[PDB]
């Protein structure tokens, strides 16, 4: 589970 | 380069390249459109950001694969395999830096300076922070602190304008906060600040959801869920 | 171009590029290795085929997206949107043709002529048929029949050697038959021949599975399942 | 479901 960016 | 194609044709082509998942072409078409010198519309700024985010996201994922190999080759008991892993990680790194530099150049010549509305100015400053952050992910030398500080300064200016000029539920504000929080967590060694920022942002957005239409609600809750995914991962 | 890098370094890099899903780099590293002029090992021929199959598979999928858009733009009641869709489909088409031409050139200079063992000769001729077939997927003019016939002739020579020199379960034989059957179905307008070839190939392989080790069995049954998937789709 | 090639 990789941290989210947008 | 794309100098002889009409701006509208470049835009039309960028949309076709996106449909075809041809993100390098999409980015070059958008670069040509920016280079026409006119400000970008909302939809056009989105296309520009999508194109480069995909290109650089492919390069970053490859760099991480190669970095991890290179690190394993440097552990005790690993056979020397020669310079190839390092050379090829460097090659991918250099290409990724060149893409960051291209985007940063478009922002500096002359997207940011002509962006007067909050929604445009914050968008481009968030991009500036994001591409300095990708440079920081690979930085290892003399300039690393300054690259980190450039990412910080750009995100901070975007935070300050977004706080003053945009509602707490605005997707640009939420995405900016999400990314600045990631910057804090994994670039600036400030996991507390990353957590605090994601929490405060999520909570302030929750409290303003009541003002929104169904479509705006869906837009904002989508990025809020990304803030929550990080908080869940980090706490 | 890759002329100054050692052949083994090119091979090592191609394997790293595959791990990193950098298939364009992988293909260029393999092209450089072929250009060193020494024959390829089994593993190296596999790398060469994987690299280009991925590159061209990305271009073909994009071309199909753009082709379908272009066709919809040409139906009754569609707004004229100008030349952009056609131009951009042409651009992707030209790049795809250039990749086919590069591979076909590597095969002709001088992979095929130096390949003496069945496993190498059939492999490279199957590649020759596959890349002429990708050229045929986009061909619309004077040369289309000749391009189709080039694909046919290459697959046929590979079929003839494979029948004589390889067991019916050999993965190269099975993959060759799978692709030649696709060629018949969708390029040469011979769905009956495509079905007949996939069926006969599957059945002859079934009958020889008993000779195989567990690992060889798994290898052969995997491609046999692809023959079955097509037969299921087409019947 | 697209036909298989390899
Ligand atoms: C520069 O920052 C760009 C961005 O990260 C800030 C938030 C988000 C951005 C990118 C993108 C164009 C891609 C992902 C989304 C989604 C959330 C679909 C969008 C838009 O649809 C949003 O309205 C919004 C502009
Ligand atoms: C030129 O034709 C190449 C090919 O289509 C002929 C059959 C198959 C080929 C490609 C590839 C290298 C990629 C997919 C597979 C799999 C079935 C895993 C392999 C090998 O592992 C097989 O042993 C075999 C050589
Ligand atoms: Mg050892
Ligand atoms: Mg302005
Ligand atoms: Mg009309
Ligand atoms: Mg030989």
């Amino acid at each position: 589970k990789r941290r989210k960016s947008v | 380069a794309m100098g002889s194609m009409e701006r509208a044709s470049l835009i039309q082509k960028a949309k076709l390249a996106e449909q075809a998942e041809r993100y390098e072409d999409m980015a070059a078409f958008m670069k040509g459109a920016v280079e026409k010198g006119e400000e970008l519309s909302v939809e056009e700024r989105n296309l520009l950001s999508v194109a480069y985010k995909n290109v650089v996201g492919g390069q970053r994922a490859a760099w991480r694969v190669l970095s991890s190999i290179e690190q394993k080759s440097n552990e005790e008991g690993s056979e020397e395999k020669g310079p190839e892993v390092r050379e090829y990680r460097e090659k991918v790194e250099t290409e990724l830096q060149g893409v960051c530099d291209t985007v940063l150049g478009l922002l500096d010549s002359h997207l940011i300076k002509e962006a007067g509305d909050a929604e445009s100015r914050v968008f481009y400053l968030k991009m500036k922070g994001d591409y300095y952050r990708y440079l920081a992910e690979v930085a290892t030398g003399d300039d690393k602190k300054r690259i980190i500080d450039s990412a910080r300064s750009a995100y901070q200016e975007a935070m300050d304008i977004s706080k003053k000029e945009m509602p707490p539920t605005h997707p640009i504000r939420l995405g900016l906060a999400l990314n600045f929080s990631v910057f804090h967590y994994e670039i600036a060694n400030s996991p507390e600040e990353a957590i605090s920022l994601a929490k405060t942002t999520f909570d302030e957005a929750m409290a303003d959801l009541h003002t929104l239409s169904e479509d705006s609600y869906k837009d904002s809750t989508l990025i809020m869920q990304l803030l929550r995914d990080n908080l869940t991962l980090w706490t």
